[PDB]
């Protein structure tokens, strides 16, 4: 509560910035009003970051290779350019998968061109063709190749599309050139857009004339779930228990064949709207496949999404959904009974990329915990429209926050728990405030579904109530 | 399904029967996966010499490299100075990746800013970005000095850091007296150690090039120490301890141990410790300058000998027994201080540890990889222990370093079966350890996957990994260890002998099968 | 058969086919071995709960104890004084066993003599043995002092050490001024810690009982430190270092770290360092005396308060955060010296490590065993980390110590499922770790066999061992570790978190089976 | 070399002792003369140790429980008395065995009575009976119990023979009381004698009336081999490649049934004469079984022993012995060719217990290494006789050496290598002289037989030629 003091806090934080930085950053922080649905009049997002302010945003290459294309297990993704980009992004995201790494799965492996000064002065198309030949020779069981571009590729003027076309005609292989140079756009959102466009143009339409796949009226496709810590798995089993057949899974534990078979489904269940809304809207136009959003964070959102999904099918699916809810009720009831008393009344501040900052609030309220501040790194205005109705009255909203702004906001508000990335984990741990990594689940999880709710509650209790937070002040100080 | 009293994380919750059935159904129905026998056959093929010959014929494809790009090393070097902000003139994705990498390795906050150059800067340059970033960083984070490096975007574009910073000062974005050293760090040249070298040379040039008139060598009676790219805090701690035990006045340049080991007492410290500007300005007055890792400090050595007129000694990295002795004797000769009894006692204790562990250490075969100086020092220490290095890999090494390592190996009977590889990645090393199996590997966390592959071929073919080097992500607080000096040698010896003993204990734990050799005393 | 190029020791040479055939023929022909199914059935029965009920009903049989006899502790205490020879009045086989035990643990020479009492002394006493042994020891090994303990033979016989030494001095076997303190150490009372306590009380009595007239408390402005039975040199080093940073005058009594860590430089040093005679004589002049392990220094505490009139503080062992803080604050109060910034920085760094590792440390179950003070301190540290002790065993503990440990456990929510056992051996613990499986064990080398037993029941039932305590025989140079203070807490935390991470890595290394959780970053 | 120089050294070392110690210790050190057969004229052994001189000898309990009875795997051995003796002797000897520990094998396990003050004052016979009942209850698959007495048991009026008789009659089990108190005798030799007497009285004659065992003309029994590092195994295979049947081995990897079956064999191959000569003579007297000594240290001694053993049987055994020698010739020839050049000319000083000090000289001589000094801890003059012929001219012989004497002898002679126990290993390693543990093989082995010769040569080379011995002197001093 106390919107006026929050506005005073915002102005006090903004005082330190220079003139232009002050006026630019004033538009990215706001007080939440649940009644207002048009966040354009309240908060401005999806704009370039101010230089030298230590932002948390990534690049288009991180959004394309790291997020969308990377989880595809049976394809080989080559970071075309210098070595650092692929070195830092190797095995850093916990998109889980099942396969034989190095033989038929290549998710945790790092393929790169390793550009040197010559490849910068004279280009690297011949080196790209030689690399593709060597990949074909040494990894025969790969089912596709993607070429993720980096900044030098776009700067020096390399035509990777022609190389991809020629080599794909030569070897009868699917080669997808992705123009995901990091200087494009302002964050990973344009990387998501570019990766979606690449999927649309090079992979999705490969089975338009193929009709040998036997279809069922209960066929669905999961889109936008990257199987972080197995999350997608803990969702899909529930969909399997409703009587639905999940044909595709984008993109965690995903295969190129599943992407090809996606246009044959009857419904597209989108988890991350931000990254896969482009491909969902296209598949509704070119194929007529309807799509819907669903939330599996916490028992309440899980049950609501299950019933909403079952509403689109016949009565048998609804009966199976009711059976599933009745079966799983005692488990989450026991979890709530065990963990709510230790967590009731606690306050949370969140700052994650584009979806979770509004998707986890439901589980947090299910465990009797209030979210007082939330924000995004690279969300658009429709994401804030969705977020405003789910977030508390006169609560803090921030877009593309800086390190100093975030530190001052936490120092003033003093929440009980914080959920953000690795780059703020140790900062906020040194200030004595419990921290949970909301990206990789702090190397735990899954958190989706009834099975993931127990892990989420256990992790929240183990971090928020750890004795180490009572030992920061020396007894003689 | 979950039990409230016993909750499983992903492992072993996904080993349940329902999850297994769901995964099998998915794979059989929609993955179009290759048959298991074909997968096994291809794996078996990838573990042969014929594949190794195909693998070593690679000319354009790099798989699982063992190096990073220059701005990471530049950021590490900039982090070692007092109240200094690392500032990378380019795109923000690089800075995000650097911060994530260093946070994961050190488990400590890492501070670094960027000017966030975009396509408009790709068309018109990043001068306005530099001006705005310098002003914003100085106004917000209030550093005593901003150290500027570059990404591949700015390097390919052709941005001139000197002119941009000069224009920022005149127009009034930053005060003229504010120190803004800069260095060009192209990511397509060298590796992170080259970036560290470039950043340090740039800082030293900025602080000492235009004020050499009043400098006299040996005035302050100190010795400069340049540690290079270092990710062990114990190494900084051990060098200063031995120099103080000797009573030798010293000036450690780019000392980041304070900012990378801040206490957790309820307050966040963005800056802590570090080399001061006065130390950098007074550096030319030292008796001499000692480079701890000479094989990636070539530009720094050229600048120091050319401008400061310091006769830099030809010293190897103080690794192991012999090289630590040589470093201590050179320091004693330069400073004139005799070597105290405490260091002699520590050396004798290291020799006693060597004599105690020699029976288990002798004859073991190690593949290893890492940075050139670290790899060479570890190879020398292994030769001193009677161990046999077989596969020596350094992705960022050069021909002269390989020649020096070959000369070191040829001076010992234990280096007969050793081969040095430069420009090879970890896929080459996987092929090497498959075709010519060693006893152990010594490297960073990325070697763990190799171990898994070996375990897939069989228990008798598994090659365990020992985590020494950078980066270590899957273990906690190993960055606090020591590697240089007698203390580092003791730690390495203990790690090696205990890894050997754990492997032996595991191999002989089967009751009535191999537990006859499960000896209590080893 | 052996290959010259690849020679195989017992493992895996006895896994060859011919050796397997010969062993099978031996067993089937002449061993009259029980059938394999009967062996498996009896093993399964031993792993059950009814076997546990039968095992805990034992009243006369001890299997695999976790303690030793008093003269071992007496020898360890005597080894901590300058140029002092431990001299055990009794049989020789005892001294041979003591020396072998300490040599295996420390990997260092151990010096100790005996008078070699035989059957004749079983009927006439060992007075002539004592005279001849004292004369021979003084003539040959030239010690500044001889510290006399006893074996069970001399204790049962009834040999009077005081009269024997008095008669040795009169007759003229040893000079009258030669210091020969003595202590009775019956092996059928208490354990090795009791022997340490008896030896220290005897030495202190000999040096201070008859000269208390001119002693004034607080004259020398020092604090006496009595470390008790200690087998980690790092503990002595860290106590000395902490007292040095605070600028507090201290007098460590029975300091054996120098004689147990002599350098190997070409000479054999029988004696090195240790507490001097003047330190012992001036001990009554200290401000106060601090006992590091109060639960086996009761007789010493009684002597110190009764005679020296020192108000001994009620301090727990400086183990972990809270107890280290309490010890430091008590030392500051006694000496009047403020706690410096370096110790606060080190405490903050330990807290930072705790916050970093709390995710993996939380909720783990540990069985543990060892000495009373060490076990209690480790339990307190585990409770501070959020871990759950389940089986707390101390063979040489008593009812009051068990009550204190129960009081400590009742103050923490993580001690709900913990149970304390006194007078139980390692067979009892095998039953406990089988019937109520923990995640890990923490103990000496003798626990390894327990681990093997668990691995026989299955991989899912294996309980890995962590080697903290005395003695450690199957690993090298672990006696140089630190356990007390912030540094010891950091070392223990690192060991625990890395053992957990290694176990997780091993459990998830199966490709296409469990390697989906083989994460690079942990 | 230079006999008079060695005598001067002996006198110089002896000067430091008092008069009585000097007079007693002068008799235990001598110069070797290969011509003299009777060693009573030059060296005196098997005498009490001088007090306060830091001798290396053990006790009778170590000789009986640690050496003879301990390796028996299917029996349970109770260290009757206080807790220290069993704790220090637990799993310290590397007698290897095959079995399920805790079920049907108990070698590395420590059973003790754990005597307290009450047991001392009031005795421990009732405690012994209760302990036997508990052992029967908790370890049903044990095939016998031995009760090894410690010092208090002999000192106090405890009569364990009657307890053993009554309990053995009650449970129909073999219970062997061993009066192996540590204060008896002067070393482990009396422990060996007492253990042999216990074996003879309580175990050996249990199958005198039984004729169910089918005997064969080639029946031999190994006596005095304790399977250190598998040594006995590496011998047994050779005896089985000769065509012989080894019914029993005493006592490494030994069983009570093998001891009972021993009187049924045709020959007794004795390895350690010192510990098993009593039982060998008793078996020869009572059953008529001939016995012979054999040595398997090095290829020369192995071949000589194999031919000597084959000479006791028919022509077929001799033919198989020749076949075995011819088969194994290339292996030890290759080992010699590889390792002799690195070891030729080196000098060795040894100090071991009863047998090894004269048994290993052959392998050392096979590798071109000369032994200049040797000695025993608890050997008798009969052993010193054999050694005097076995050892070199003008070489040093010592009996029950003290730490000071041994240190001075090494400091003057300066050998290249030393073989002794753990209590001198670190002392001599600090002085810079390579050391090999001659008791436990430095946790390596086996050393017997052709297979063990390779390990012996490899260990000798790895220790003698280790670089660590060149690094003790710091370069600045
Ligand atoms: S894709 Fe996006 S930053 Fe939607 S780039 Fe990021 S696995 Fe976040 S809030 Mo890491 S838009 Fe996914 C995301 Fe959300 S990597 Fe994961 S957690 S739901
Ligand atoms: S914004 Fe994005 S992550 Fe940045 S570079 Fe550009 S594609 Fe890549 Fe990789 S290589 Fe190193 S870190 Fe950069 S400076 Fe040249
Ligand atoms: S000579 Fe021999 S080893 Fe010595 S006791 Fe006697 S049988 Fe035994 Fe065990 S218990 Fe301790 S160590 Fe002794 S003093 Fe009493
Ligand atoms: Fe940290
Ligand atoms: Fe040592």
């Amino acid at each position: 509560m106390s919107r006026e003091e929050v506005e005073s806090l915002i102005q006090e934080v903004l005082e330190v910035y220079p003139e232009k930085a002050r006026k630019d950053r004033n538009k990215h922080l706001a007080v939440n009003d649940p009644a207002v649905t048009q966040s354009k009049k309240c908060i401005i997002s999806n704009k370039k970051s101010q230089p030298g302010l230590m932002t948390i945003r990534g690049c288009a290459y991180a959004g394309s290779k790291g997020v969308v294309w990377g989880p595809i297990k049976d394809m080989i993704h080559i970071s075309h350019g210098p070595v650092g980009c692929g070195q830092y992004s190797r095995a850093g995201r916990r998109n889980y998968y099942i396969g034989t790494t190095g033989v038929n799965a290549f998710v945790t492996m790092n393929f790169t061109s390793d550009f040197q000064e010559k490849d910068i002065v004279f280009g690297g198309d011949k080196k790209l063709a030689k690399l593709i030949d060597e990949v074909e020779t040494l990894f025969p069981l790969n089912k596709g190749i993607s070429v993720q571009s980096e900044c030098p590729i776009g700067l020096i003027g390399d035509d990777i599309e022609s190389v991809s076309k020629v080599k794909g005609a030569e070897l009868s292989k699917t080669i997808v050139p992705v123009r995901c140079e990091g200087f494009r756009g302002v964050s990973q959102s344009l990387g998501h857009h570019i990766a979606n466009d690449a999927v649309r143009d090079w992979v999705l339409g490969k089975r338009d004339e193929d009709t040998t796949f036997a279809s069922t009226p209960y066929d669905v496709a999961i889109i936008g779930d990257y199987n972080i810590g197995g999350d997608a798995w803990s969702s899909r089993i529930l969909l399997e228990e409703m009587g639905l057949r999940c044909v595709a899974q984008w993109s965690g534990d995903g295969s190129i064949s599943e992407i090809e078979l996606t246009p044959k489904v009857k419904l597209n269940l989108v988890h991350c709207y931000r990254s896969m809304n482009y491909i969902s809207r296209h598949m509704e136009e070119k194929y007529g496949i309807p799509w819907m959003e669903y939330n599996f964070f916490g028992p309440t959102k899980t049950i609501e999404s299950l019933r909403a999904i079952a509403a689109k099918f016949d009565e048998s699916i609804q009966k199976k959904c009711e059976e599933v809810i009745a079966k799983y009720k005692p488990e989450w009831e026991a979890v709530v009974a065990k963990y709510r008393p230790r967590l009731e009344g606690k306050r949370v501040m969140l700052y994650i990329g584009g979806l979770r900052p509004r998707h986890v609030i439901g589980a947090y309220e299910d465990l009797g915990m209030e979210v007082v501040g939330t924000g995004y790194e690279f969300a658009h205005n429709d994401d804030y429209d969705r977020t405003m109705k789910e977030m508390g009255d006169s609560t803090l909203l921030y877009d593309d926050v800086t390190g100093y702004e975030f530190e001052e906001f936490v120092k003033r508000i003093k929440p009980d728990l914080i959920g953000s990335g690795i780059k703020e984990k140790f900062i906020f741990q040194k200030m004595g405030i419990p921290f949970r990594e909301m990206h990789s689940w702090d190397y735990s999880g899954p958190y989706h579904g009834f099975d993931g709710f127990a892990i989420f509650a256990r992790d929240m209790d183990m971090t928020l109530n750890n004795p180490c937070w009572k030992k920061l002040q020396a007894p003689w100080e | 399904s979950q039990q409230v009293d016993k909750i499983k994380a992903s492992y072993p919750l996904f080993l349940d029967q329902d999850y297994k059935d769901m995964l099998a159904k998915k794979r059989d129905g929609f993955e179009e996966k290759y048959p298991q026998d074909k997968i096994d056959e291809v794996f078996q093929w990838t573990t042969t010499k014929e594949y190794q010959e195909l693998n070593f014929q690679r000319e354009a494809l790099t798989v699982n490299p063992a190096k990073a790009c220059q701005p990471l090393g530049a950021v590490l070097c900039a982090l070692g100075f007092e109240k200094t902000m690392p500032y990378v003139h380019g795109s923000q994705g690089c800075v995000a990746y650097f911060r994530s990498y260093f946070n994961r390795h050190f488990r400590e906050p890492v501070s670094c800013v960027s000017d966030s150059m975009t396509e408009d800067a790709a068309v018109f340059g990043g001068q306005q970005n530099m001006k705005d970033g310098l002003q914003n960083c100085k106004a917000t984070y209030k550093p005593d000095m901003i150290a500027v490096s570059t990404t591949c975007m700015a390097e390919v574009i052709g941005d001139d850091l000197n002119a941009f910073i000069n224009n920022s000062k005149k127009e009034g974005f930053i005060p003229d007296e504010f120190p803004v050293p800069f260095a060009h760090t192209p990511s397509f040249v060298g590796s992170h150690v080259t970036g560290w070298d470039n950043m340090f040379e740039g800082i030293a040039r900025y602080f000492t090039l235009k004020s050499m008139d009043d400098k006299v060598v040996g005035s302050n009676k100190k010795i400069n120490i340049v540690p290079g790219f270092e990710t062990y805090l114990g190494n900084f701690r051990v060098i200063k301890r031995m120099l103080s035990e000797m009573g030798v006045g010293y000036s450690l340049l780019s000392d980041p141990e304070e900012v990378l080991d801040t206490p957790a007492d309820g307050q966040f410290r963005m800056y802590a410790g570090g080399t001061t500007q006065e130390e950098m300005k007074d550096a030319p007055n030292a008796l001499n300058t000692v480079l701890l890792q000479p094989w990636h400090l070539e530009k720094t050595k050229k600048f120091v000998e050319g401008t400061w007129k310091h006769e830099v000694p030809k010293l190897n990295i103080p690794m192991g027994l012999d090289w630590t002795d040589e470093f201590l004797m050179k320091v004693s000769e330069i400073s004139g201080q005799p070597i105290p009894a405490s260091l002699t006692k520590e050396r004798g204790r290291l020799v006693d540890m060597m004599t105690d562990s020699h029976t288990w250490l002798h004859g073991k075969r190690f593949a290893l990889w890492g940075d050139p100086d670290f790899v060479m020092g570890l190879v020398k220490f292994l030769l001193e222990l009677g161990c046999e290095p077989v596969h020596i890999l350094c992705h960022n090494g050069n021909k002269r370093w390989k020649k020096a390592v070959d000369a070191i190996l040829a001076a010992s009977p234990y280096g007969k079966n050793a081969t040095v590889y430069i420009g090879k990645d970890l896929w080459h090393l996987r092929s090497l350890v498959f075709t010519d199996k060693p006893d152990f590997m010594i490297g960073n966390s990325y070697g763990k996957f190799i171990q898994r592959d070996t375990l897939h071929k069989g228990k008798e073919f598994e090659v365990p990994l020992i985590r020494i080097g950078f980066p270590i992500f899957d273990r906690h607080h190993l960055h606090r260890s020591t590697t240089l000096g007698y203390e580092g040698a003791m730690q390495i010896l203990t790690t090696l002998v205990n890894s050997i003993l754990e492997r032996l204990d595991e191999e002989t734990r089967g009751m009535q099968a191999t537990d006859y050799n499960h000896d209590l005393v080893r």
